[PDB]
């Protein structure tokens, strides 16, 4: 409880540009050591938490998410289950009194509201569960640059604290506010808070202040933090879709033609009942003996009201919202990691992928293949060999080969930094030399990459050298070293007998050349020979992208046959017709008239053509991707999915339908702008999510024809069973409990399933097909007509048919039934076992075959099975049913097979 | 008064070999007199016990038949009650019907063939 908190809320953090000034009397470091600079950690796990209960704690929390009782009161207010509840209050108390057991019909309804409504609140909470499994782990990977110990590790963002010392570069956040200390160029963004969506400078002249919520835009730099939590500034003011269109549009539909069905039941009920008693057959009996007659009107009101449950599906979008979150949590484990939910369905429609090269097709674990010491293209792998030592070993200060990796059985290093580098010093450590060993030699001037022309060169002991590009440093070359050795001084001999014909011929002819240069017109000390390895799936992975009509068009900065190579070896540029590539400059010259990018001409040219756009912009890749989502051709077209990770690939990654950011080397403002975050970079991870979102699109129908074949057969047999004789088959309480089952539960059963490879062999969906197909149609017309004849016939001749009396039609009072517990029995089992049958689409047969990925729809099927087992013998008289015993079970499980027969029948009959 | 029955089935499920309980509950005064009879052909029959398996027990308002040992071919139709006094009579009808000779056996066997035809096709199609 001793620190400089003078200000506890607002310690320096208040207003731009005057306030560095006077900064607690203006002294930067001061106020560090105040508060706390370069360079310590702490030594105490318990300091830290110490200055989390003094200013303070980082992670913000949002309100979450609702109570349990929240959404069983929630779920309590549709007006259905409402008018449900008054109207069996009613129904039993018109038993007390009438001039006995009539009373467990209401108690029914009321205690199977209770409960229906308990398992819609409990579906939904987990549901919610799920989001937040997805919430937590998206919350961490979010790490940054703490100066601990000099040993500089990577922490989570919530338990940073106040007093330490961020190093910050372009590409990451500002976790918490600050200080500048140390350089540098260091322009930020600030369009999280103010409109001026510009660049900024920063230094410790003007504004050494940092806010929360922005993104570094290019420099590097240091700081020391200022405040985290709700005690930050935009925590402070923080304090003061595609697919569902067609979902609500046909619930509404259905909703509309089941509140008219209903009413047509509800009509003929009481037309029937009045003229079949008082008009006719009639000996008028109106009488003081009303309330039974008021109390037929009530059973015939609840019938109307138990139709309206079942022919309304109560919640249908949310088919598309459980399948998608218990999706969202498996596709977690497959390196794909969703951050806007609705780039699952999305892609999905998905035409084009505008890829990266770098790090996304190709291993990004490169080596060093060929070389020219012994003045030509000799295989893979001298006092100037030592000079070729000293130019290849002392490269940099930050060449950090740290090779022992990673269960020393084979010999598979990994390396930090820009990798050509190590790829550099890795084979140039399989020459048997020891690098470590003259790296001490200490290190004048050591350039950075940042030249006039480009090149990253040292100045050490006077022997000057230099790496970089043969068409960038080869220009400036002098001389060769002559096969050890002497010098032979440069012409366009070398520029075409060298350049061109013997360098242009190198492997495909990739790649990425350099010269690693001496200085002092210059000479040349070699050149290269450079590969990186196409992952082993790739050309693979492409194959199956590309029969799925999805064409991928390569963008890079790169230059110029390397993306050629990579793309003639990995099958993007079939090589029998088409099409052409780019050098970089001409995707700008092709049009401007006059400056320009005219839509016509680029919209239609050049279309199919660029598959490798190579030497790019952020602001060509964003020119392309601009032509492309647009008023086009085919009027189809297109939804794109593009990648990238540069910090300058704000706009074009935004514009495009779905995102993809990469999540090894991959910076920040391109996580913060994506909408999918990969984490291990693989080509064949887009594929998968690809997969994913045909899973989802094909999910919701293999969900929607299961629950529109039940909505048809009840809603027929009610109201055709209603006809005929004066009641519904189906009573009160049942029919909820056929509610429960194709309503929540179906969703929950059927719509999570795992993707096959099946969903990879047709062409992809228009964002206006419909969502009805045909053979959708058929497998719904079918099994209702199979479900309306096995009910009509158990339901109109069963009792001629084996055994017993005809329970049509009967009293009010009631014994329970024996003939309608095998039309529901019969029923019931039939909907269980079309239950598996509605699990294919596009096409049959093989079902049961494979349900074993799911433990959800093996545990719901033979869950709801079991269930019924104990409810048909076992509470009769509430329930509606009565004691049945085999034989008569064997005969319902034998017409459950019997649609289990016929739908495979469907199979066959085409058009 | 005249005889009225009060309570009775209407239907008897039973299998072989097990006692077929029939009664019929009479109110009423006097109490009157019990008299089992058979549904044969259009025409109330009398109880013939040749069969040895036939026990009537009456009491004032009270009645049981109690057909032990039921066999398909002859035990299954229609029996009736005939509660008679002085004034009059009275009759309800309780049905029998056995379900043995197998019993339930077939549709096992339709279970197990329609699950070897469903098997076969799968088969069939998958190679
Ligand atoms: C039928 O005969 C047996 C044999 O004695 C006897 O016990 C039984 O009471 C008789 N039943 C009737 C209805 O006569």
């Amino acid at each position: 409880g001793d620190m400089a908190n003078n200000s506890v809320a607002y310690s320096g953090v208040k207003n731009s540009l005057k306030e560095a000034n006077h900064d607690g009397d203006f002294g930067i470091t001061l106020a560090e050591l105040r508060a706390l600079p370069n360079e310590g950690l702490s030594g105490n796990p318990a300091d830290l938490e110490r200055r989390e209960a003094v200013f303070g704690k980082n992670f913000i929390p949002p309100k979450k998410p609702k109570t349990f009782l929240q959404l069983v009161w929630e779920a309590l207010q549709d007006v259905t289950l409402i008018i449900l509840e008054i109207a069996a209050i009613v129904s039993l108390g018109l038993s007390f009194y009438q001039p006995e057991t009539g009373w467990i019909e209401g108690a029914a309804i009321l205690l199977s509201v209770v409960c229906v409504v308990l398992v819609t609140a409990f579906n939904d909470w987990s549901k919610e569960k799920q989001f937040r499994g997805l919430q937590s782990r998206i919350e961490q990977e979010q790490k940054f640059t703490v100066i601990r110990g000099g040993q500089v590790i990577q922490i989570p963002v919530a338990d940073i604290t106040v007093g330490d010392i961020a190093q910050v570069k372009y590409g990451d956040l500002l976790p918490a506010d600050g200080i500048l200390i140390q350089g540098n160029d260091l322009k930020i963004d600030e369009s999280s808070l103010t409109g001026e969506s510009d660049h900024v400078k920063k230094s410790l002249d003007k504004d050494p202040l940092l806010l929360s919520g922005t993104h570094v835009m290019e420099g590097s730099g240091r700081m020391v933090v200022t405040a985290v939590g709700v005690n930050s500034q935009t925590g402070i003011i923080f304090t003061l879709s595609v697919l569902q269109g067609k979902l609500t549009k046909l619930a509404v539909q259905i909703g509309k033609a089941g509140l008219l069905m209903s009413a047509i039941t509800v009509i003929i009920l009481v037309l029937y009942f009045v003229i079949d008693t008082f008009w006719v057959q009639k000996r008028p009996w109106l009488a003081e003996c009303t309330p039974i007659y008021i109390q037929y009107f009530v059973k015939f009101f609840i019938i109307g009201v138990t139709v309206l449950v079942v022919a309304v599906p109560e919640g249908l979008p949310l088919a598309v919202t459980i399948s998608l979150a218990y999706s969202v949590k498996k596709m977690m484990k497959d390196n794909n990691l969703v951050r806007h939910l609705d780039a699952c369905e999305t892609m999905g429609n998905a035409t084009a992928i505008c890829s990266d090269k770098t790090g996304t097709l190709t291993m990004n674990r490169m080596t060093v293949v060929q070389a020219y010491i012994n003045e030509k293209h000799y295989k893979k792998v001298p006092p100037n060999i030592l000079s070729y030592l000293v130019t290849g070993i002392s490269v940099n200060c930050a060449y950090t080969s740290k090779i022992l990796p990673p269960e020393k059985e084979g010999g598979l290093p990994r390396h930090v930094g820009n990798k050509t580098e190590c790829a550099l010093l890795g084979l140039l450590l399989d020459l048997k030399r020891d690098y470590q060993d003259v790296r001490n030699e200490i290190p004048y001037k050591v350039y950075t990459f940042n030249s006039v022309r480009k090149s990253m060169s040292t100045v050490l002991k006077y022997r000057i050298f230099s790496k970089g590009a043969s068409e960038i440093i080869l220009k400036k070359c002098f001389k060769i070293l002559s096969a050890n050795g002497e010098a032979k001084v440069f012409r366009p001999r070398d520029r075409d007998d060298i350049v061109k014909t013997v360098i242009e011929p190198m492997a495909s002819e990739g790649l990425r050349t350099i010269c690693l240069a001496f200085r002092d017109g210059l000479t040349c000390i070699a050149v290269v020979g450079i590969e990186d390895p196409v992952r082993p799936e790739v050309p693979d992975a492409i194959k199956k992208c590309q029969r799925a009509g999805i064409t991928v068009r390569m963008v890079t900065g790169d230059n110029i046959n390397t993306a050629r190579a990579i793309a003639t070896k990995c099958g993007i540029l079939h090589p029998g017709e088409d099409f052409l590539c780019l050098e970089g400059k001409d995707f700008n010259r092709r049009i401007r008239n006059e400056k320009g990018e005219i839509e016509q001409e680029r919209i239609d040219k050049i279309w199919p053509k660029l598959r490798v756009l190579a030497r790019s912009s952020p602001t060509d890749k964003h020119t392309l991707v601009k032509g492309i989502i647009d008023s086009t051709v085919s009027d189809q077209r297109q939804v794109v999915a593009v990648t990238g990770d540069g910090t300058n690939d704000g706009p074009a990654l935004k514009k495009a339908d779905v995102g993809f950011a990469m999540g090894i080397a991959g910076t920040d403002v391109a996580k913060e702008a994506s909408d999918i975050i990969l984490t291990d970079d693989n080509f064949t991870s887009i594929v998968k999510a690809v997969m994913w979102g045909r899973n989802v699109y094909d999910s919701i129908s293999k969900f929607l024809q299961f629950q529109l074949t039940v909505n048809v057969v009840a809603v027929i047999v009610a109201f055709t069973g209603a006809c005929i004789t004066q009641d519904s088959p189906l009573k009160a309480v049942q029919m909820l409990w056929v509610n429960l089952i194709m309503d929540t539960l179906a969703s929950l059963a059927l719509a999570t399933e795992p993707p096959t490879e099946s969903l990879l062999l047709r062409k992809p969906y228009g964002r206006n097909k419909p969502l009805i197909s045909r053979t959708m149609m058929k497998n719904i017309l079918g099994h209702a007509f199979y479900q309306l004849v096995v009910v009509f016939t158990l339901l109109f001749a069963g009792e001629k048919f084996f055994d017993i009396d005809s329970g049509r039609n009967a009293p009010l009072h009631a014994p329970p039934s024996e003939h309608y517990t095998i039309v529901f029995n019969t029923f019931v089992l039939m909907q269980l076992f079309n239950e598996i049958n509605a699990r294919k689409i596009h096409g049959e047969r093989n079902v049961f075959e494979g349900i074993f990925n799911n433990a959800i729809f093996c545990t719901i099927v033979l869950g709801t099975f079991v269930v019924q087992i104990i409810i048909v013998q076992f509470g009769g008289k509430p329930f509606s049913c009565s004691e049945l015993s085999i034989e008569q079970w064997l005969w319902s499980i034998f017409l459950g097979m019997g649609t289990l027969l016929w739908g495979q029948l469907i199979s066959t009959i085409p058009t | 008064a005249a005889p009225d029955i009060t309570g009775h089935k209407r239907s008897e499920n039973k299998n072989e070999g097990q006692d077929a309980t029939m009664y019929c509950k009479s109110v009423g005064y006097p109490h009157p007199d019990w008299i089992w009879r058979k549904k044969e052909n259009g025409m109330p029959m009398d109880i013939v016990n040749t069969s040895g398996r036939f026990f009537i027990i009456n009491k004032e308002n009270y009645t049981e038949l109690n057909i032990v040992n039921l066999q398909i071919t002859e035990d299954p139709g229609e029996y009736e009650c005939n509660a008679t006094n002085a004034i009059g009579s009275a009759s309800v009808v309780t049905v029998l019907r056995v379900r043995s000779h197998l019993a339930p056996l077939w549709p096992f066997l339709g279970i197990l063939a329609e699950i070897i035809i469903l098997v076969v096709i799968i088969v069939v199609y998958e190679k």
